[PDB]
Formats: structure tokens, sequence, C-alpha cells
């Protein structure tokens, strides 16, 4: 919006980059059973037969 | 009569010998059953591991 001044955009961008860094942290730290699920493309194979 | 006595003693000894085969067979069957149980558990472990 054109009404916002430069410091307003600075605060907005600070919060935006904070939340983007939080998203990256959630991606990195969230690990299951020694597997970082949201950190690399892959596939899982579950034996559902005999 | 002497020949009949020979046959009687021979057949009695033959039956006594025959029982030993049943004994051996039962012992080996028990051992095979234990091996079967071990194999079954190993198969379950592989199903869990794959």
């Amino acid at each position: 919006t054109g009404t916002n001044s430069e410091s307003d955009l600075s605060s907005i961008q600070d919060e935006i980059k904070s939340r983007l860094d939080e998203i990256d942290r959630v991606s990195g730290q969230t690990q299951f059973n020694g597997v970082n699920v949201l950190a690399k493309n892959g596939s899982m194979k579950i034996q559902v037969g005999a | 009569a002497n020949r009949f006595t020979s046959n009687i003693k021979g057949l009695t000894q033959a039956a006594r010998n025959a029982n030993d085969g049943i004994s051996v067979a039962q012992t080996t069957e028990g051992a095979l059953s234990e091996i079967n149980n071990n194999l079954q558990r190993v198969r379950e472990l592989t199903v869990q591991a794959t």
C-alpha cells in the first residue's frame, strides 16, 4: 500500500523474514525416528503384505 | 518245529528292531519342529524389518 512509510515496510519485512526463517526451521528440525521428513525429496516403502 | 521256532524268534526280534525306527523318527521330528519354530520367527522378523 502507498500509505505505508519506509519504517513501516521495514517492520513488516522484519516480521516476514522472521516467519520465513521459522518455516525453514520447521522444515529442518522436524525429524521422525531419525528421518528428516521435510528436508529431502524421497519415498517410503511400507510392507503391507506377507 | 525247529524251523517254526526260528521264524518265531526272528519275527519277534524284527518287531523289536522296528520299534527303534519309530523312536528315531519321533526324535528327528521333534528336532525338525524346533527348527520350524525358529524359521517361523525369523520370517516374522524379516516381515517386520522390510
